[PDB]
RNA sequence: CGAGUGGCUUGCUACCUCGAUGUCGGUUCCCUCCAUCCUGCCCGUGCAGAAGCGGGCAAGGGUGAGGUUGUUCGCCUAUUAAAGGAGGUCGUGAGCUGGGUUUAGACCGUCGUGAGACAGGUCGGCUGCUAUCUACUGGGUGUGUAGGUGUCUGACAAGAACGACCGUAUAGUACGAGAGGAACUACGGUUGGUGGCCACUGGUGUACCGGUUGUUCGAGAGAGCACGUGCCGGGUAGCCACGCCACACGGGGUAAGAGCUGAACGCAUCUAAGCUCGAAACCCACUUGGAAAAGAGACACCGCCGAGGUCCCGCGUACAAGACGCGGUCGAUAGACUCGGGGUGUGCGCGUCGAGGUAACGAGACGUUAAGCCCACGAGCACUAACAGACCAA
RNA sequence: GGUCUUAAGGUAGCGUAGUACCUUGCCGCAUCAGUAGCGGCUUGCAUGAAUGGAUUAACCAGAGCUUCACUGUCCCAACGUUGGGCCCGGUGAACUGUACAUUCCAGUGCGGAGUCUGGAGACACCCAGGGGGAAGCGAAGACCCUAUGGA
RNA sequence: GCGAAAGCCAAGGCCUGUCGGGAGCAACCAACGUUAGGGAAUUCGGCAAGUUAGUCCCGUACCUUCGGAAGAAGGGAUGCC
RNA sequence: GUGGAAGUCUGUUAGAGUUGGUGUCCUACAAUACCCUCUCGUGAUCUAUGUGUAGGGGUGAAAGGCCCAUCGAGUCCGGCA
């Protein structure tokens, strides 16, 4: 009879390469409803520890009881916001109209970009007000990028840039938001973005593996029984039928398997706050200690130890936010042993 | 909590509790114990163990 | 069913022999299946603590062997997480056996019990001698 | 009784292959069809309810586990929302398996004078090849677009990224004489699938520490060998699943269907023109890829005698070559050292005790000693090594 | 039927057999469920006495079955060890090759096409892979039939 | 040690079962170790792997050609000083 | 109790054999090999050397087995183009 059986693997993922940029792009933004704001922020993975929280949903027989949470510790420094892009719509998408840039940077962006040292951040203002007023004008987003130098635990120096859609009230008014914000040195902070108890999507370039067999990289079986000392362990039965007489790509096969960009969905924050309090005993194994701005995501969190992460008010949440949880104990227990 | 075993304070979140045939609980704080316990050592007679301390 | 307030790792399996806690005259279990499960190709039905699942009886007296009984899993020898993360495990693995309103077919159950079968089989529950 | 469709069965034909297109069943892995078993939306009922029966749209998803048999089929059991059928050389042997069919050996029955036969049964009885092309999975080097850095856009492409069940409230309510017994909605959980992660539990851990047998180095101390750890006990990092986290709703258009206004046909009519609704299906939404999209893109800044890049050096958040990412004295990139954090479980030696023994001798116990030994992690720390320097470039 | 062919007309036993077509025979044991296995029945398609029958302790790399124990055979895979695999120096074959060849979907054709026809796709080269296709490579098919062939 | 057995080591012989260098050294393969809970559900079939084990004491069924079955089964002990 | 019989037992003693792995190999190390597993191991035993039997003939505890990688009638050359 041959019994049914779902597929070997998600064909959503795909094609299952290595990922172009190591800093996540998301290809989603929240809608415009609130006031006008920066819609995302970043940081870099540390580690995982428990904490103890008193059961903060409203619709569980347990609402008020102690309960154990697993916790991602990653390090949130302020980030700057050094420009404001803007788009234009056209027949063929939105495409960048131009951009406002600042004069104040970071010590060390000269390790990335060829920092401006002539801007005229005025005409610039205006090709973008006059097109708002020809109302051609396409959602607008900052350039932002993060100061590694603020953590120590992270070899690097040469920070990492991403553009971060701005969405508020009306055009207008998001616009001078944004305006604002650059204008002034761009600096902001994971508090001015989100607030504990939020649900945030978490994007990120997952830890490699390299090259892997179709077991570990599709979940196909491996050889059973007999079938396993005769010279075939871990391949596939065959690569097709007969006709077509090709074979499909849609077909289980061995490659790089890892370091693909994932955004994973409805992540709560669990805790939003700065210091040392996070830290385990040791130290975070192969990563270090953490001491500063910090936020603590419930669960996992793509990607390796002091990989770049991004933070983004979740999309399509399934539950309303149930801000700052009460968090009556953080373990510092040491994670080795 | 304190582990039945070897006496040294259980971080909270972690940990295994063994339910004896009769009913009796015992709190282990880790696999090292549970498995000191197994070869039917006493805690007492093991000199690392706070309770011998 | 209703929440067991607990996380499971099926410790069992279709074809698993388990121990009878209960004073039906019933000693020895079989798993035959397991209530509302369906698997997927290749797996064997898992059971474990708080599920329902139909049994044979394979050793005990004359007029209670070979009979096919409904039966509720009381203990289990693989860990069980429990909302402020401990992990329980018992010595061995148990069953009741229970009859169509889910009340022990028994009138005395052997043994210690989860506190996570109370919050689905009252009756079997409010028949225990331990609850841990 | 009559008219058909399909190409799964069987038969017929003898077109194709006898300088061979490897058999049946099974397995594993991939795509599909609809004549739909379940799931969504509906119509009728001999539709009170509940449970059904029959029919319409509909292929998104699901359709499982076992006992006899080589079996397909089927018979049987317990679960289940349901445990649907069929195509892909009766998909799949340059993938597996080899129980069966169908070699040589042998037995039994039948037939035969006999050699020996059987559209009978039975025991045993082999699975070759280093991939040239093509195909696809993944990885690079070049050229085209025509200097560089950073950030984007989005033609198009993939997805099931979600499918299903149980429980609670609704409610012992509507309905019903009663027995019995719903729903909308809101909740909690399970299962199958998916992607990721290791604080927790668990596995490993021929790093490590301890115990101990045989033997060799005279004893002791400390060691080698006993298969790539002698065996046993414990086990850090990492990698993992048996562990943990996350995976909608809602719009838009429709089918079957329910209707509105409405004529041909003064009436009537859901349809002819027009309109309102309405499926797990379609589109969007969401996730992944995506400037080689030849209309070969956009923006900002830097630079054309210098911007930037390659080689080099110290390393990994990367890794089969290649690629990728980070650091390079304006430095914590790696090592040493010292702390922290961890694994073992109390070192050598010496002192006391020790069944005894004239004595020699003495297994072992306690103390010194949370000792001794050890660490793939963290910190501090420029002590050592990231030096010297080459090249390409409008 | 209550003898006829052709001499006799199956006795003791054993029997759904390694012999039983019907067949998964019927009943029972055993299992949740047993075309299996064992016991009983048995009209035996087509058992049977040195073509030896029955039965049988011991023996057996002989065939079938059940139980306890055991376990990575399985649920469902993971980690590790050694030798390869990958990169480098040296050594250095073979198989195979009408030609052309970046193909895919359909169609057509001696009815099983990378090459025909229509479309679609397609920048070149290279590395690693697991083997879908070349009715892949290997062997003038053992099967079948034919030859006024062979043994 | 029962041993012309294992394992370890002399004497004697050998580093010529004769290509090397490098990557924590990926996929995949060959040999193999360990795997929680379950325990034959795998499969034609328990194939493969595993379990058991040396020695002494106790004890040992059906059946039988009286030889045997039998090391039946099952239970206990086992070092060092 | 003595005695120490056996086509007797256990046994990788030496030696002989070849059951399963349908493992490794399958342009091999090899035109029949490698490993683990397994059988015999005082006898109808294994083995060296010498010697006899020759092709429609030997030899055969019988498989049409074997008679120099050649066997339902060896090999060589000839009949033979
Ligand atoms: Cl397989
Ligand atoms: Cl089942
Ligand atoms: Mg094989
Ligand atoms: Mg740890
Ligand atoms: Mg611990
Ligand atoms: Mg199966
Ligand atoms: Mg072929
Ligand atoms: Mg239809
Ligand atoms: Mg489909
Ligand atoms: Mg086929
Ligand atoms: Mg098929
Ligand atoms: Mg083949
Ligand atoms: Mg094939
Ligand atoms: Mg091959
Ligand atoms: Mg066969
Ligand atoms: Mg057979
Ligand atoms: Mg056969
Ligand atoms: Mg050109
Ligand atoms: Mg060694
Ligand atoms: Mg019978
Ligand atoms: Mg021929
Ligand atoms: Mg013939
Ligand atoms: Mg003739
Ligand atoms: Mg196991
Ligand atoms: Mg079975
Ligand atoms: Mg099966
Ligand atoms: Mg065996
Ligand atoms: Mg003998
Ligand atoms: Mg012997
Ligand atoms: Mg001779
Ligand atoms: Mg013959
Ligand atoms: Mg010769
Ligand atoms: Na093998
Ligand atoms: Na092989
Ligand atoms: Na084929
Ligand atoms: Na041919
Ligand atoms: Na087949
Ligand atoms: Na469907
Ligand atoms: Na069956
Ligand atoms: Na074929
Ligand atoms: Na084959
Ligand atoms: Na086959
Ligand atoms: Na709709
Ligand atoms: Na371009
Ligand atoms: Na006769
Ligand atoms: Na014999
Ligand atoms: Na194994
Ligand atoms: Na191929
Ligand atoms: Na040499
Ligand atoms: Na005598
Ligand atoms: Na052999
Ligand atoms: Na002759
Ligand atoms: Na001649």
């Amino acid at each position: 009879p041959q019994p049914s059986r779902p597929r070997k693997g998600s064909l959503g993922f795909g094609p299952r390469k290595r990922s172009t940029s190591e800093t996540p792009r998301f290809n989603s933004w929240p809608s415009d409803d609130g006031q006008p704001g920066v819609q995302g922020f970043a940081g870099y993975k540390a580690g995982m520890t428990h904490v103890v929280l008193v059961n903060d949903e409203p619709n569980s027989p347990r609402e008020g009881m102690e309960e154990t949470v697993p916790v991602t510790v990653i390090e949130t420094p302020p980030m700057r916001a050094v420009a404001l892009r803007a788009y234009e719509d056209t027949p063929y998408g939105q495409r960048p109209l131009t951009e406002v840039w600042t004069d104040e940077f970071h010590s060390e962006l000269d390790r990335t970009l060829d920092v401006p040292e002539d801007h005229d951040p005025d005409a610039a203002e205006e090709q973008i007000r006059d097109a708002h007023e020809a109302g051609d004008l396409g959602d607008l987003r900052l350039i932002t990028h993060t100061v590694p130098d603020a953590v120590p635990s992270v070899p690097k120096k040469k920070p990492d840039v991403m553009e971060t859609r701005v969405g508020g009230g009306s055009v207008s008014d998001r616009l001078d938001h944004a305006l604002d914000i650059v204008e002034d040195g761009g600096e902001h902070a994971m508090n001015d973005i989100f607030r504990a108890g939020e649900y945030a999507d978490v994007a990120g370039v997952t830890k490699g593996k390299g090259t892997q067999g179709p077991v570990k990289r599709w979940g196909v079986q491996k050889r059973k029984g007999k079938h396993a000392r005769q010279g075939w362990r871990r391949r596939i039965g065959n690569l097709g039928p007969w006709n077509p007489s090709r074979v499909r790509s849609t077909v289980p096969q061995q490659g790089q398997t890892g370091y693909h960009q994932r955004t994973e969905l409805n992540k709560r924050l669990i805790d939003i706050g700065e210091g040392d309090e996070p830290t385990v005993d040791g130290g975070f194994v192969n990563y270090g200690e953490v001491d500063g701005p910090y936020t603590l995501v419930k669960g996992s969190v793509p990607g390796p130890d002091k990989r770049l992460v991004r933070f983004r008010p979740a999309v399509r949440p399934n539950d309303q936010p149930r801000l700052d949880p009460e968090v009556r104990y953080v373990s510092n227990e040491s994670n080795q042993g | 909590r304190e582990c039945d075993y070897c006496g040294t304070d259980i971080e909270p979140g972690t940990g295994t509790m063994f339910v004896h045939k009769d009913g009796a609980t015992t709190h282990f704080c880790s696999s090292k114990c549970e498995n000191n316990a197994d070869l039917g050592r006493e805690a007492r007679n093991l000199e690392w163990t706070d309770t011998a301390r | 069913m209703e929440a067991l307030g607990a996380d499971v790792t099926q410790g069992l399996e279709k074809g698993s022999l388990i121990t009878c806690a209960d004073n039906t005259g019933a000693r020895e279990l079989k798993v035959i299946s397991v209530h509302g499960y369906s698997g997927t190709k290749n797996r064997h039905p898992k059971a474990g603590l708080g599920d329902k699942i139909t049994v044979s009886v394979t050793k005990g007296t004359p007029e209670m062997r070979r009979q096919v009984l409904e039966a509720v899993v009381v203990r289990q020898r693989k860990p069980i997480r429990r909302p402020d993360g401990t992990r329980v495990k018992f010595e061995d693995n148990a069953a009741v056996i229970v009859d169509e309103n889910e009340d022990p077919r028994g009138t005395e159950l052997k043994g210690p019990i989860a506190r996570e079968v109370a919050q689905r089989f009252g009756s079997v529950a409010s028949a225990a001698t331990m609850i841990v």
